[PDB]
């Protein structure tokens, strides 16, 4: 989450430059149904989703 | 554990698996009572699985100990996952032993250049999941503190550190977070963080534990 060139970072986004864009970085827990995703599709870093997608 | 070995028989007696209802982390025995991991490996009422082999099957040794204090380091940042440690108090004592034994906490932090021992139960696949049921071991150096910033730009703290191969192919991976990264017989970091598995220029990033031994020995002299 964060202000980004002409757009807004939310949730699980990272802002590169002028876009904001989803990440691959993770701690390296285990998810029973893997990483929490956010409304935008990106997954967030280290949370994890409380039902199967 | 991607790309690495079975361990077989019982080489990795300090390996311990964090249970809460399935496996979800790895952490190290640092003493009969107390037990070290990674601080995002935090949650209500762990249960600490030591001497394991198969987790799910009861190979010989089988030692299921609730935890009393889960000990949270004071400046754990979540988003950054900078001083990702935590320490664990069994309820009860584990039995050390020729089976289950404590790893030494080190004294001085390994140069860079120096092969280390990380171990865990998490995925061995790159792309996709296949979590082992036996632990599985890999033989990995510790990466330069210039070729991990540079992999990760400014991420990369002064309680982190890089191991692995910057060519890619073998690598810690989701369900090892937590264990140990052994070398020359003390505990050097704990398995935290990376981009995927495996993956190129993008190497496993650890928990310096050598800058927390300190905390670690006062933690556990007041508790």
């Amino acid at each position: 989450t964060t202000p980004c060139g002409p757009v807004t970072c939310s949730g699980a986004q990272m802002c590169e430059v002028d876009k904001c864009v989803c990440s691959d970085l993770h701690c390296k827990v285990k998810c029973e149904h893997g990483f929490k995703k956010d409304d935008n599709g990106c997954e967030y870093a280290c949370i994890c989703a409380d039902a199967p997608q | 554990i991607v790309g690495g070995y079975t361990c077989g028989a019982n080489t990795v007696p300090y390996q311990v698996s964090l249970n809460s209802g399935y496996h979800f982390c790895g952490g190290s025995l640092i003493n009969s009572q107390w037990v070290v991991s990674a601080a995002h490996c935090y949650k209500s009422g762990i249960q600490v699985r030591l001497g394991e082999d198969n987790i799910n099957v009861v190979e010989g040794n089988e030692q299921f100990i609730s935890a009393s204090k889960s000990i949270v380091h004071p400046s754990y940042n979540s988003n950054t996952l900078n001083n990702d440690i935590m320490l664990i108090k069994l309820k009860s004592a584990a039995s050390l032993n020729s089976r289950v034994a404590s790893i030494s906490l080190p004294t001085s932090c390994a140069s860079a250049g120096t092969q280390c021992l990380i171990s865990g139960w998490g995925n061995t696949k790159s792309s996709g999941t296949s979590y082992p049921d036996v632990l599985k071991c890999l033989k990995a150096p510790i990466l330069s503190d210039s070729s991990c910033k540079s992999a990760y730009p400014g991420q990369i703290t002064s309680n982190m550190f890089c191991a692995g191969y910057l060519e890619g192919g073998k690598d810690s991976c989701q369900g090892d977070s937590g264990g140990p990264v052994v070398c020359s017989g003390k505990l050097q970091g704990i398995v935290s963080w990376g981009s995927g598995c495996a993956q190129k220029n993008k190497p496993g990033v650890y928990t310096k534990v050598c800058n927390y031994v300190s905390w670690i020995k006062q933690t556990i002299a007041s508790n």
